[PDB]
């Protein structure tokens, strides 16, 4: 709970890693606006099942009644895909590891409307992933703040949690060996990267709702209820 | 309740 | 620039505050108000930028850029610090102090209005002081499209400032980095609340129920 | 040549 040493902290974190999923591309045939978008959103939509689980193993979220669960889940849960999907991207440069068999870059975007420049976020995010050299164990408390937090003002328990989170990232610069000054100003340098995730993660929202409603692809029942959460 | 209520249930 | 004591920064920062502008004394009216006084706002935005240390060191294509990504959330975070010490009600002015039951008196509204205010009771909860929050504005300005190595600099210079202040109140280490980390997640909130802001906004430009100056309007489409 | 542009150098 608030018990645990930044170490035990960090070991549970990296031990609740949802797995890398694969995407059921078809290389038979071309790609359209509408098989990438399911592809897409297939996919999306096993992470999350994945994601429901990760996140009861999450220090502290179960805890929360059934109430709060849902509400951070449904606020943060395309944050969570995003943020996963940079990190696995930060090794290939000018492209995006959405699954090890689909790996797009940004023409490869031009193919659903209006996804190019969400793509172009991503990878700009991924790119300050790389020149930051971000590690695993800076990532996996990322992704958990996002998940305690994005939500969290739509309202205390969930800020000594997310305190106990902050003292865990900089016991890792810590013991990097980074100076007290290196300790805070990259701690904010990670944090303000979360800005960015919300942004994306907002715009990503609006496209998916966008293409809903132009019937590009039918989206399964989870993915349709996560988005009226939000439009 | 939404469906993601009674997953969370799940174990 | 970057050589400016951290009390130098603080000075600054304090020094270059816009002033707070006032209101005049349903659904069109409320708009009106609004998008009339946040037009004022942004003239007086503008200036206040080019007097945050290192903002006019940047070109001019860059300058644009960041104030068009960040404008939005810049008075949405100096609504809610106005907003801090009256609980349930938004300080846009003055002589235009809303609660939050105004908020349904345009459409949509009163949903970003419960976000404000949950905001400012954040604030209200962590006592946020403003010499943090000249810092946290400033950090909005170059953080928001900063990726859309010197302003990375003018950053970490503002991070040593936020630190600075509250080891000056006697926080200990550990309370320093945990503060820190409480007052950049709210920027995760404010950005938020700028994108969905902008829809309403976009929404309301497109229904023309209010007359929208020029300025404002360039700022609306570079979203 | 947008508004902004120009307000950015004034007096
Ligand atoms: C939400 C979208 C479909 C699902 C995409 C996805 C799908 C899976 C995943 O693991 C990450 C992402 C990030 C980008 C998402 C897209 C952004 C716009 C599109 O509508
Ligand atoms: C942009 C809106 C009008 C201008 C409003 C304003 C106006 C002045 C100000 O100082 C802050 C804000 C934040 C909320 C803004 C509104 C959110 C929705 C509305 O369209």
């Amino acid at each position: 709970a608030l018990s645990l040493t930044a170490d035990q902290m960090v070991s549970a974190l990296l031990d609740a890693e949802p797995p890398i999923l694969y995407s059921e591309y078809d290389p038979t045939r071309p790609f359209s606006e509408a098989s990438m978008m399911g592809l897409l959103t297939n996919l999306a939509d096993r992470e999350l099942v994945h994601m429901i689980n990760w996140a009861k193993r999450v220090p502290g979220f179960v805890d929360l009644t059934l109430h709060d669960q849902v509400h951070l889940l449904e606020c943060a849960w395309l944050e969570i895909l995003m943020i996963g999907l940079v990190w696995r991207s930060m090794e290939h440069p000018g492209k995006l590891l959405f699954a090890p068999n689909l790996l797009l870059d940004r023409n490869q975007g031009k193919c659903v409307e209006g996804m190019v420049e969400i793509f172009d976020m991503l990878l700009a995010t991924s790119s300050r992933f790389r020149m930051m050299n971000l590690q695993g164990e800076e990532f996996v408390c990322l992704k958990s703040i996002i998940l305690l937090n994005s939500g969290v003002y739509t309202f205390d328990h969930i800020h000594r949690v997310l305190d106990k989170i902050t003292d865990t990232l900089i016991h890792l610069m810590a013991k990097a060996g980074l100076t007290l000054q290196q300790q805070h100003q990259r701690l904010a340098q990670l944090l303000l990267i979360l800005s960015h995730i919300r942004h994306m993660s907002n715009k990503g929202m609006e496209h998916l709702y966008s293409m809903k409603c132009k019937n590009v692809v039918p989206l399964s029942d989870l993915l349709l209820e996560m988005l009226d959460a939000h439009l | 309740h939404k469906i993601l209520h009674r997953l969370l249930q799940d174990s």
